[PDB]
């Protein structure tokens, strides 16, 4: 259909603009925007953090901490650990 | 990190209460006095036990090397905020510093209570704070400052849930009840 | 209230559960999506998450 736009597009009526693949520089800042609200002490690396998600989504980065918050939820503790992050980094890969 | 200043304690009732103990008393005081590296300590014990003899370079070369072991941690604190990982800086200088504080008195404990209150995300830290304050309370017998970190400690364990925590949680709470006179309580906590 | 209301184990029927353990893997889902879920409604406001109804 952006083709089929096309169709329609012999320049009219309309502006064009591409809607970005994922890559590292959000994936660090954009999971410190979710990483606000949750309990998460600041020995965690943005590293490998961020380049353990290549592809993906932008919903990937909802899921990064939920299910590891799941299992930390479900191990009780207040403030995670990144191996508990590092979980989730393959649950939530582990689909694909 | 406890029992051995928790027998120090234990010496101060020791010698405190009792005055037919004048031997075996003071000297394991010594002998806990010449570890853990005890300066503010061992000043209160220096009024109430004995005056000695002679500590002087001693003691103030132990302090001198210790506030080595102090000026490199306080002068990494600068070097260590340079880089940046959240935690992996100030858990560092939070701990050793009650280690630091350890040496004397509610200053280095306090400053580092409320320091380290603003950064670790999980209880699991925050309690062992709480510890810090239960040890340094049952050293000088204040159950003032005993409440208060257990009252803000409990609302996020029982949030909550926990298992070995929450009995040492019980123990702690048993023995302020067991130090004022509450006799249901203890037995039944 | 007017309908139902309620019930239906203590006045029955009930059915155990125990016998199927091939949908493990589905109950995994409602293994931690219903228990803690009710019975704690404070840890989610310390794991920063907020629980699905989903």
């Amino acid at each position: 259909d952006i083709l089929d736009s096309a169709l329609l597009r012999p320049g009219r009526i309309d502006r064009k603009i591409e809607f970005p693949p994922p890559n590292e520089e959000a994936r660090l800042d954009i999971l410190k925007i979710h990483s606000r609200k949750m309990n998460l002490t600041r020995g965690i690396n943005l590293r490998k953090i961020a380049e353990l998600m290549p592809g993906a989504s932008g919903a990937e980065v909802k899921g990064v901490c939920t299910e590891a918050g799941m299992y930390a939820l479900r191990e009780r503790r207040v403030h995670v650990t990144q191996e508990d992050f590092e979980m989730a980094v393959a649950k939530v890969m582990q689909k694909d | 990190p406890k029992n051995p200043d928790l027998r120090i304690a234990q010496l101060r009732f020791l010698l405190s209460l009792p005055e037919h103990r004048g031997d075996a008393a003071v000297r394991d005081e010594l002998m806990a006095a010449v570890r853990d590296n005890n300066m503010a300590p061992y000043y209160e014990a220096l009024c109430k036990s004995l005056d000695w003899q002679i500590d002087v370079d001693l003691l103030n070369k132990m302090k001198k090397a210790n506030e080595d072991e102090l000026k490199r941690l306080d002068e990494e604190l600068e070097d260590a905020e340079k880089n940046l990982g959240e935690s992996e800086i100030r858990d560092a200088m939070m701990a050793k510093a009650e280690y630091l504080c350890r040496i004397g008195d509610k200053e280095g404990a306090l400053t580092a209570f409320r320091k380290t209150y603003d950064k670790t995300v999980a209880l699991g830290h925050r309690l062992d704070i709480v510890f810090y304050l239960l040890r340094i309370g049952l050293f000088y017998m204040d159950n003032d400052l005993i409440t208060r970190n257990t009252e803000k400690a409990k609302s996020l364990i029982e949030e909550g849930g926990d298992w070995d925590r929450r009995n040492r949680l019980k123990v702690y709470q048993g023995l302020y009840c067991v130090a004022i006179r509450d006799f249901k309580q203890a037995a039944e906590l | 209230d007017s309908s139902i209301m309620m019930l239906t184990s203590d006045q029955k029927p009930d059915v155990m559960y125990a016998d199927i353990g091939g949908m493990d893997i589905q109950k995994q889902e409602v293994r931690e999506a219903v228990e803690l879920p009710l019975t704690h409604f404070e840890l989610y406001k310390q794991i920063g998450i907020d629980p699905p109804r989903g």
